[PDB]
């Protein structure tokens, strides 16, 4: 059978320097054959420890690795503004043994604010087309952890509506998220009232955004 | 005459015969043959210590002929035990440092490597000198001649918690924890090797690929956790490539190759890997055998002095078991400065290069 | 030059058919390293493809990619060739080449020291429809003081790279492009929004101009309250 690995730092956020301790376990002995790798969003993954003892060259020393039995650790002593990317640790124990793990990804800490969420229903082209879209917007959160759900006409709706968030923002750090929910012409003019319920953990109560039809 | 008297001046004698030209003949050789090294500059001081501590024998024994009785003045008789002392204590602490060396070196060797030098030795070296010359002042200020001696409760107590109790306590958990370290490395070399011998039990009657390959995975992760643990790396190179081609053999679908292949590792593996495990218990026994005997030797050396100087305070010495402890007290001390001539059969004469050199300098 | 490595099969197929990726190595031998293939899905993480060795003629495969995928190397040019054949949704990633040393040595433990450019091999499983641009403005009401919000949503394209940019770029200050996500038909929809002061907004109106580079379709769209 194939040598599993698990890496459970799937997300953590942490500060400019800050120590960052990442933790990764084997299914069996594996011998020191575990690497590491740093990808950038949009760029090739690059190397930064080997062995989980040895340095490659080019890497800044903040780096560094331990090895524990069946455990590995990667300790960052400092973080700095050019190494917020993903982490990857791969097993390279023989050719037909390569395997990686879910990858561990870092983001910076942000104040408290609160998203100002707006709304907006489908316009006349819409309609004409036959099929409806509204959307909703979240203009600035910082820690990313938030839900929106959409009451529609009275009822809450799910699984249709479809969302998505930027990450690493180049002016605030922070994050924005747009959902979008698309019906048919007569399912959508057949409704009034719509509304849109956000209950993002930087806000005292869920901030409802409604609209009626006509 | 005295039976405990002349037990000392024989014990005496014999460690003054058998300690100056043995001791000598080590620190020439460590001073004008070996090379200018760290455990050199440890040999050498040792050595120095254990020459001084002899040198003043003649002395002990001119002292004890006389039943007491010293007509030269009080220079020599506040001089001389201050000396005694002082070599005494400078040898435990060079000793016990020498001790915290070979732990650190074994612990942190990063450290070691990147501090550990000539330089730091020597300051040490002057340390331990400086803090023995702290520990000798007293002795030279107290004592008063006639009877030379004194006419100090806190000094013993000062000098057992000094010189006795934290260095043994250091020296016992150094060598305690380097041989756990070192069983503890031979154990994992041991599981290595029953992974390596277990599975070809079963790989030389298989009948699949999937549990071939399987314990040909874990034989090559045995292989590459005691290559951390020279012919020796060659012979692992060289298995490590014989089981990536049984792998490259069984992940095409050939078993019998797979098999005959698992099965051509006998050979390398009774010619190396059974040879180095063989050396490494030996060395390992070697080891043992030598803590054991330097702490069982410190201990029957520096144990009773410090024992008799506890109990000096607790008996008043016009009770027979004060004079009785008087009267042993020689014997106490011989003993104890017996361990200058057990210093270097146990330290210095050990290393294979060192015994090397002595035998090629006769 | 240093170690560099080229890829040049990107592109996009139809559910199943067959495609070639290539791998060009520069700064080194191939005779003497071994390649290797890895992929990795959007927005997931790394997973080994093949390997195949110069030197020595064996080969492996992933066990979800045996039977349909086949690889080679040649010396001459120094190349490594990936024929794949019968893709699947799930073989839709950018595909890197990479090389691991010989265990005679040190490179052997030596990590992916070099990686190559990337391939993105998706499956298209439908054609070229044309986005379709529509405007995203507050219905009725808004109360927000000088925090407004502006927007304009591109629909049912499949290529995935668009470009949009309010009056041509004379409004950048709070202009937001969001990644496109993936449809159950298999289209694409992206949203850029942007926020200015209600006090621009009845003094100077504003177009949404998109442009899609894979075609050529310009949209001029104008937002007005
Ligand atoms: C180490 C040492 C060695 C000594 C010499 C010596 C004595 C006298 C003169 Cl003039 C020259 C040399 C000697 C050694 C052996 C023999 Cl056979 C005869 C003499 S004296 C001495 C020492 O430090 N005594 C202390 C502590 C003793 C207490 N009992 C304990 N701690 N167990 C003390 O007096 O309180």
């Amino acid at each position: 059978s194939d040598i599993q690995m698990t890496q459970s730092p799937s997300s953590l956020s942490a500060s400019v320097g800050d120590r960052v301790t990442i933790t990764c376990r084997a299914s069996q002995s594996v011998s020191s054959a575990v690497a590491w790798y740093q990808q950038k969003p949009g760029k090739a993954p690059k190397l930064l420890i080997y062995s989980a003892s040895s340095l490659y060259s080019g890497v800044p020393s903040r780096f560094s690795g331990s090895r524990s039995g069946t455990d590995f650790t990667l300790t960052i002593s400092s973080l700095q503004p050019e190494d917020f990317a993903t982490y990857y640790c791969q097993q390279y124990l023989y050719y037909s043994l390569v395997t990686f793990g879910q990858g561990t990804k870092v983001e910076i800490k942000r104040t408290v604010a609160a998203p100002s969420v707006f709304i907006f229903p489908p316009s006349d082209s819409q309609l004409k087309s036959g099929t409806a879209s509204v959307v909703c917007l979240l203009n600035n959160f910082y820690p990313r952890e938030a839900k929106v759900q959409w009451k529609v006409d009275n009822a809450l709706q799910s699984g249709n509506s479809q969302e998505s968030v930027t990450e690493q923002d180049s002016k605030d750090s922070t994050y924005s998220l747009s959902s979008t929910l698309t019906l048919s012409k007569a399912d959508y003019e057949k409704h009034k009232v719509y509304a849109c319920e956000v209950t993002h953990q930087g806000l005292s109560s869920p901030v409802t955004k409604s609209f009626n039809r006509g | 005459n005295e039976p405990p008297v002349i037990l000392s001046m024989v014990i005496l004698s014999l460690t003054f015969l058998l300690g100056l030209p043995g001791n000598g003949l080590v620190l020439w050789v460590a001073g004008l043959k070996m090379q200018r090294t760290v455990n050199t500059i440890w040999f050498l001081h040792l050595t120095l210590a254990d020459l001084l501590c002899c040198l003043s024998l003649p002395f002990s024994l001119a002292h004890l002929a006389l039943q007491g009785q010293w007509p030269y003045g009080r220079f020599l008789c506040k001089l001389i035990p201050s000396i005694i002392v002082l070599n005494m204590f400078a040898s435990v602490f060079l000793l016990t440092a020498i001790s915290l060396d070979r732990c650190l070196v074994v612990f942190k060797p990063i450290w070691c490597q990147n501090h550990r030098n000539v330089g730091m030795a020597c300051s040490i070296c002057g340390c331990i000198w400086v803090v023995a010359f702290v520990m000798c002042i007293p002795v030279f200020v107290y004592r008063e001649i006639n009877r030379c001696g004194y006419k100090l409760v806190a000094i013993t107590i000062t000098r057992l918690v000094v010189g006795f109790l934290l260095p043994s306590v250091i020296m016992i958990a150094c060598y305690s924890f380097i041989v756990f370290r070192a069983r503890r490395q031979l154990a994992d070399l041991e599981d290595n090797w029953e992974t390596l011998n277990d599975n070809l039990k079963v790989i030389e009657k298989a009948d699949n690929a999937a549990q071939v390959k399987d314990a040909l995975t874990k034989m090559r992760a045995a292989a590459l956790d005691a290559q951390k643990a020279k012919d020796f790396r060659h012979g692992f190179d060289i298995l490590v490539g014989q089981i990536d081609d049984a792998l490259k053999l069984a992940n095409e679908g050939k078993v019998k190759e797979a098999q005959a292949a698992a099965e051509q590792l006998k050979t390398t593996r009774n010619a190396y890997i059974q040879k180095y495990l063989e050396r490494a218990r030996s060395t390992l026994s070697k080891t043992f055998r030598v803590a054991v005997v330097v702490v069982a030797v410190f201990l029957v050396c520096w144990t009773p002095y410090h024992i008799f100087g506890v109990l000096s305070l607790l008996t008043d010495p016009e009770t027979p078991l004060g004079k009785t402890l008087m009267s042993w007290d020689h014997v106490c001390i011989a003993l104890a400065s017996a361990n200058s001539c057990f210093n270097p059969f146990l330290y210095a004469l050990l290393g294979k290069d060192f015994r090397k050199k002595a035998r090629q300098s006769i | 030059s240093e170690v560099q490595l080229v890829e040049s099969g990107g592109g996009l197929v139809q559910p199943g058919g067959s495609l070639r990726l290539s791998c060009a190595a520069s700064g080194f031998n191939v005779v003497d390293f071994s390649l290797h293939w890895v992929r990795q899905a959007p927005g997931k993480g790394l997973e080994w493809v093949a390997y195949i060795s110069s030197s020595s003629g064996s080969t492996s495969y992933a066990d979800s990619v045996k039977g349909r995928f086949t690889i080679s190397a040649d010396t001459s040019k120094n190349t490594a060739y990936l024929q794949m054949n019968s893709l699947r949704a799930e073989d839709t990633a950018v595909y890197y080449c990479a090389r691991w040393g010989y265990w005679p040595g040190e490179p052997w433990w030596k990590a992916f020291d070099y990686w190559g450019q990337g391939t993105l091999v998706t499956v298209s499983s439908a054609s070229t429809k044309g986005p379709s641009v529509f405007p995203l403005a507050p219905s009725s009401k808004s109360t927000s003081g000088g925090t407004a919000a502006l927007g304009c949503l591109v629909k049912d394209y499949f290529p995935e790279p668009v470009t949009v940019s309010w009056n041509s770029g004379a409004l950048t200050s709070g202009v937001h492009t969001f990644p496109a996500v993936l449809q159950s038909s298999g289209l694409y929809s992206l949203s850029s929004v942007v926020t200015v002061p209600s006090s621009s907004l009845g003094t100077q109106t504003y177009i949404c101009n998109v442009n899609h580079k894979p075609s050529n379709t310009k949209v001029d769209k104008k937002v007005e309250p």
